[PDB]
């Protein structure tokens, strides 16, 4: 009841006449984040939305407060999961309690 | 970023073999190594790769200039016809008719 | 309400119950500690979610040699790398929620 | 894991639902765990200290093996200041507990 030959030819008459721009398909757009970025101000920003000292946030992220504060003032540059996971706290809130739970 | 152009057959077919999650980590994965799927030999650039969870499932491609991935047909590991040389000689001949003109 | 009076109750309390003759409310609370994760409970976490070491270290913001570094035991994730792992394992929607970032 | 073990007196128990919520007593919790000496001290009560957390004031004490005496609690203006001669009553008291603990 269905015939491989027969659809490839199809798509790939239909993929041509795409591709000519005298058709319409339909598309899925995809581009992946190469990185995240995250300034200072956005660090102590988050840490301040939640009513916190550098010392607990700073222990929430298994981290030290000196590296934190060195983060904030831009002394240093946090790690990729480091950005991921103050990313992950600043679009939902919710995570901060998984993480202190954990 | 990448375009992933769905046919016709593939749109119809894609709901009943890989559900919306597995299908957003394919295009995930294909994004990552456009090449993933092999050519099938004599067909003039097709691409065939298999995807697992159950049985698998096999996702016929075609990978355009500018990135762009042409998506032509899916179905089960339980695989249809294997192309009759005849077959694959004529799609070449449409590939390379296609490529020519450019 | 004088304040005196408060502070006096609440220490000759707080003597007794050093001493050991008063029972008073108390909390014990202890730390989040240290985090540790095994090589193979990281290559479960990838295999469940059904992804290659390529995708999976996208997630997590990293290499894919640096992932297999760990998943071989060649290498020891830094914390907030266990954090997000141990996130994502009892929590896998969050695995969801880092891709949509 | 470094534990801490917070005591509540009768009056900070019975008057602690009314200022501070559960969340934001917890999170007190932390802040005091991670720093001990965070309340300064009261000039001339020998180690009474005293924190502003923002709902506003609280009294407390530090004793030996991470353990917190929770004495009172209340709000920015409220009760009147201890005067010295309520200081050195409070002090003379303290020495009791310096002279135990040594």
């Amino acid at each position: 009841n269905r015939d491989l030959f027969a659809e490839l030819s199809s798509a790939l008459v239909e993929a041509k006449q795409h591709s000519e721009g005298k058709l319409t398909l339909k598309t899925h757009h995809v581009n992946d984040v190469g990185e995240l970025n995250i300034s200072p101000d956005e660090i102590v920003s988050i840490r301040e939305q939640f009513n916190m000292s550098r010392g607990v946030f700073a222990r929430l992220l298994h981290t030290s407060s000196r590296t934190l504060e060195n983060w904030e003032q831009g002394r240093s540059v946090p790690n990729g999961q480091a950005v991921t996971l103050l990313k992950l706290v600043q679009r939902h809130p919710e995570t901060l309690s998984h993480i202190a739970e954990l | 970023k990448s375009v992933f152009v769905e046919s016709t057959i593939f749109e119809k077919y894609r709901d009943e073999y890989l559900s919306d999650e597995e299908y957003r980590l394919f295009q995930a994965e294909l994004m990552l190594n456009p090449k993933l799927g092999d050519v099938i030999q004599g067909t003039g650039g097709l691409r065939k790769i298999r995807v697992a969870s159950g049985g698998s499932r096999i996702i016929y491609y075609f990978l355009d200039e500018k990135r762009r991935f042409y998506l032509l047909t899916i179905y089960g590991k339980n695989e249809m016809s294997d192309l009759n040389a005849n077959q694959r000689k004529q799609l070449m001949a449409f590939m390379e008719a296609w490529r020519n003109e450019q």
